[PDB]
């Protein structure tokens, strides 16, 4: 249903990671073809108060004079409506609605916002869901069966009652080939080579003498997964393993490449 | 002096302007100003306006303004954060010639330092790869999952001298290789390891 | 009919501005000023991992430091001096 | 039609590789600011314990 | 419009400006060209030009041209065009036939 | 001995 | 867009009338090319369809690239798999969609194993759990005739990651046996069933409740995101 | 074939499972944490009396 440029999904993540928790703010721009699909080029970081910020953000000169601005060496058409920056927790919206849901239907009810999180998604998924103008109106859409997952969310109580209002529908996503794309020697004998076949063939000597009374220890008297892989006193043979698999990685290649 | 570092905020930034200005004709070289942290090496980590670029089509002598514009959107976004000072500013690829120049010195204004040449490095994202991270999917990362310079290019060219580097050459290889055979064992002695434990376990499950 | 209100009414516009805010818990930076997050320890509370506010003077943050701290987001706030009781009701005041 | 579904095992086995090593990372977010810390005591079995807050 | 530019210069500018949304402007006619201004109802500042004015080179009168033409372009349109100098010879006019108090 | 130069 | 869904000229009509809908005109353009399609297999119609200017912000890529895998079907099954490509390749994710689709009828009657391992791969390398919903529907659109061995050929991939696929896999097995109760569609079944996996339950009740005009109405059956009229 | 190839769905069926209980250990561990304490052991129905 409603679609990202994905440069708002990086500006969103720039504003609102640089940010933090202070709840930065903005305005994204976009247009309208049906009911709720909304394609979403670019968000507007509408600047930031002394800590709390609230619809005093929405200033004449900022967004009228650069909206003028950025309409004529940029984004041309109409804004689609605000953004909200939830560090932390995730999404729910309690003293943000009444900032922010009385201010749609002043514009047109073609307006969402979007609560993000530049905290917990360390992730390359991160948290994005808009939302709908359900403080009234209890009273269609097939969609193969509600959607899916927002019959999995956090199902937290005020979460879950601030959904009653909410009502996320889905993020859509674009991108190009070509940005794609566009994202995706030698050390030798200084002391270098010694030097780390110097020390870890030490390590493979008195790790594998520990090796070796792990093997003669636990051939007997052996029961509960060596009490639980001995959390204590980590950790015999693996160690052995990492040191083979940390030379074999540069002790060939590279000296391969000096071939 | 050290080089520049890359975020790709300006990369979709400015790859998503020449999706802006590809209309009819005007294969244009765009040049908008960065805004940014300047130091030590940085990015100027976000972009900017244009006032989008017209020439005749090529006779490329006649320039582009506001500086009360630069201090439009450098001006406005210290309301926003002031963290920034402007260095960096772009065109399209890849031709530049004495506009671009002309463009470093006539619109000079700071930018020491603003190649989009000795500062070339294509950098790391720090703290906002999630954004990045997010936006590689299809084909992925890797798959994850899986005459005087030229004069003296020569100078350093010719080893076949095999005597003393040649016996060098042979000795380290043979001392490495040595390493290798070491070791190729151990891992194989440790895999065997898993063996009887797979056989013993599955047999004990008979 | 209007400079009266507007000097000791619009004065006293404040409290809706200052009512907005929300208060900070305090603590102590038991240091380890692991990068991007820190441990503090907090004054009846947990010791605990902490965020930062992202341009901070982190060079100064010392193991021992009175921070303030954010209540529901929870990342660390403008830093504190070294507090004193009311030993102001023993340094500042006696019988000279 | 043996053969068919052959080609299909290579490839879920190189597929889950992929959102396998890209599957120990979405874990990675139960670690985040802010966590309380407390010390470990005595570990009981598998993935539980009786850590001490 | 858009005003090209020590006595006749001085005052021809500075009535130009508030003569007449019709947005002042102020470039030249010289070499490598300065514009230091667009299409703002701040018509004072032009002013602001004449504190620290100089001058001293030579002029160019169809690079100008083009400077008012794009500036003004990218906004109708009038170019303001003070000479007091010999203007050299080489489309100039025949571009800008589709062009148009 | 780079032809020359299995363990994955 | 109703009028298409209740029944040359009357495609060209579609067209104009479905090519303007942007709401109505879009489920209207479905409902035209799927009693319109049949197997012209033409070059004309086929590229219309396929190139109706990138967007159109239509309803979902066109219902699921719509036209093309439905006039394919309607005039052949070979013709119809050498389209396939177009879909399969396209950069967009519903062109890819509407491949599988497509790859929906051709070569019915347990057809070009090439074809059905391709796809299968591509099965798997599906950017969302999407795509593999049509994937499913593909293979379970095939294997028509010959049965007792598609039971097996879902099993393994029944039930994985990415609880979407899973549910998928349901219908297209679920077709093979419409028909008759078992070739292991029971054995397959309670075991998703009772799970989490929202889709995966629906998947699981439609099985339960489980000649050209008869194929093409579990066709359009796996259209079950859009609205009822299945 | 068949049987290296099931020895092939052993594999994958493997690895599937690792993914299973990793995917539903990051939603898992969102649920809570259980106490501990010694008692005064129970005298009827159920019961307790922890401490």
């Amino acid at each position: 249903q409603v679609y990202i440029s994905s440069l708002a999904l990086l500006k969103m993540l720039k504003h609102g990671r640089a940010g933090v928790p202070m709840e930065v703010m903005g305005l994204m721009l976009g247009e309208f073809v049906d009911d709720y699909t909304v394609r979403v080029i670019d968000v507007f970081a509408m600047p930031q108060s002394g800590t709390g910020v609230s619809v005093e953000a929405v200033d004449p000169v900022f967004q009228a004079k650069m909206l003028d601005m950025l309409k004529q060496t940029g984004r041309p058409e109409m804004v689609v409506g605000w953004y909200h920056s939830h560090p932390g927790f995730g999404c729910w919206l309690s003293g943000v609605d009444i900032n922010t849901q009385q201010s749609f239907e002043a514009l047109s009810e073609r307006a969402v916002a979007v609560v993000v999180d530049p905290i917990q998604s360390v992730k390359g998924k991160v948290v994005i869901d808009a939302f709908r103008l359900i403080n009234a109106n209890m009273m269609p859409r097939q969609t193969t069966s509600n959607l899916g997952h927002l019959n999995k969310p956090s199902i937290q109580a005020l979460i879950h009652g601030l959904n009653r209002h909410y009502y996320s529908i889905t993020i859509n996503y674009r991108k190009n080939e070509l940005e794609q794309k566009m994202l995706l020697l030698t050390l030798q004998d200084y002391s270098e080579h010694c030097k780390h076949n110097e020390s870890v063939v030490k390590e493979m000597l008195e790790l594998a003498k520990n090796y070796n009374k792990a093997v003669e220890e636990e051939d007997k008297m052996t029961p509960e997964q060596l009490a639980i892989k001995n959390v204590g006193k980590q950790d015999p043979k693996r160690h052995l393993e990492e040191h083979v698999d940390v030379l074999m990685t540069s002790n060939i290649v590279q000296c391969l490449a000096a071939m | 002096v050290q080089k520049v570092v890359v975020h790709p905020l300006v990369l979709l930034s400015v790859v998503d302007h020449f999706n802006r200005i590809g209309k009819v004709g005007n294969q244009k070289r765009v040049v908008g100003v960065l805004l940014g942290s300047w130091q030590k090496k940085v990015l100027d980590v976000s972009n900017s306006f244009a006032v989008p670029f017209d020439e005749d089509d090529k006779d490329d002598s006649v320039w582009f303004l506001d500086h009360d514009y630069l201090e439009n959107m450098y001006g406005m976004f210290k309301k926003v954060n002031a963290r920034e000072r402007i260095v960096g500013w772009y065109h399209t690829g890849p031709k530049l010639h004495k506009n671009d120049i002309a463009i470093n010195e006539l619109m000079k204004r700071y930018c020491p330092n603003s190649v989009l040449h000795v500062t070339s490095e294509i950098g790391a994202e720090e703290a906002e790869e999630v954004g990045v991270e997010h936006l590689l999917r299809d084909i992925k990362d890797t798959t994850v999952g899986t005459i005087y310079q030229l004069q003296d290019v020569f100078n350093l060219l010719p080893d076949v001298s095999l005597q003393e580097f040649v016996k060098a050459f042979y000795l380290k290889t043979n001392d490495q290789m040595v390493v290798v055979y070491l070791a190729s064992l151990i891992r194989s002695v440790v895999a065997l390891h898993n063996l009887i434990n797979n056989k013993i376990a599955n047999r004990d499950a008979e | 009919q209007l400079k009266e209100l507007t000097k000791q009414y619009e004065k006293s516009e404040n409290d809706l501005k200052a009512l907005q805010s929300v208060g900070q818990i305090v603590g102590e930076v038991l240091k380890q000023l692991t990068e991007e997050k820190f441990i503090v320890k907090a004054t009846n509370g947990p010791r605990y991992v902490v965020g930062c506010r992202r341009q901070l003077d982190k060079s100064k943050l010392k193991p021992g430091t009175r921070v303030a701290l954010d209540m529901t987001t929870l990342t660390i706030m403008r830093y504190l001096p070294r507090e004193v009781d009311p030993l102001v009701y023993n340094m500042s005041h006696e019988d000279p | 039609f043996l053969e068919v579904q052959e080609e299909y095992i290579k490839d879920e086995q190189k597929n889950l590789k992929k959102e396998f090593l890209h599957a120990q990372e979405e874990v990675k977010r139960i670690q985040s600011i802010p966590l309380v810390i407390g010390q470990f005591l005595e570990a009981v079995d598998q993935n539980t314990a009786i850590v001490g807050s | 419009t858009m005003v090209c530019v020590l006595q006749a210069q001085q005052d021809a500018v500075n009535i130009v400006c508030h003569s007449k949304e019709n947005n002042v402007g102020l470039i030249t006619l010289a070499n490598d060209c300065e514009v230091l201004t667009t299409l703002t109802p701040d018509t004072g500042r032009i002013l602001s030009k004449l504190h620290t004015v100089q001058p001293k080179g030579k002029i160019t009168f169809c690079t100008g041209i083009r400077v008012a033409h794009l500036a003004l372009k990218h906004r109708k349109m009038r170019i303001i065009a003070f000479v007091g100098s010999p203007v050299e010879d080489n489309k100039l006019a025949k571009r800008l036939k589709k062009e148009k108090g | 001995q780079v032809i020359e130069y299995m363990i994955v | 867009h109703g009028g298409s869904l209740g029944l040359q000229d009357v495609y060209d009509l579609l067209k104009t009338n479905l090519y303007q809908d942007d709401a109505v005109t879009g489920e209207a353009a479905g409902l035209a090319l799927g009693l319109v399609m049949l197997g012209s297999k033409n070059a004309q119609a086929i590229e219309d369809m396929v190139g109706y200017a990138q967007e159109t912000q239509h309803e979902k890529i066109l219902r699921g690239l719509a036209v093309g895998i439905a006039l394919v079907m309607y005039g052949r099954m070979e013709e119809a798999d050498a389209l396939i490509e177009s879909l399969c390749r396209d950069k967009d994710p519903i062109l890819r969609r509407s491949g599988m689709y497509t790859v929906a009828m051709a070569y019915c009657g347990s057809g070009n194993n090439k074809a059905i391992r391709r796809l299968l791969h591509v099965a798997v390398s599906d950017v969302n759990d999407d795509v593999r919903r049509a994937a499913v529907e593909s293979l379970g659109f095939i294997l028509f005739r010959t049965p007792e061995q598609c039971p097996s050929v879902v099993s393994l991939l029944s039930e994985s990651y990415n609880p979407h696929v899973r549910y998928g896999a349901a219908m297209a097995l679920g077709i093979c046996c419409a028909g008759t109760g078992n070739k292991e569609a029971i054995n397959l079944l309670e075991p998703m069933t009772n799970d989490p996996v929202n889709y995966v339950r629906q998947g699981a009740l439609i099985a339960s409740a489980l000649h050209m005009p008869s194929v093409v109405g579990v066709l359009v059956f796996t259209q079950f995101w859009f609205w009822f009229p299945l | 074939k068949s049987q290296n190839l099931r020895r092939l769905q052993a594999q994958r069926n493997e690895l599937n499972a690792k993914v299973r209980l990793l995917r539903e250990e990051l939603q898992l561990l969102q649920e809570q944490g259980s106490y501990v304490g010694e008692v005064v052991r129970a005298m009827d129905k159920k019961k307790v009396l922890v401490k």
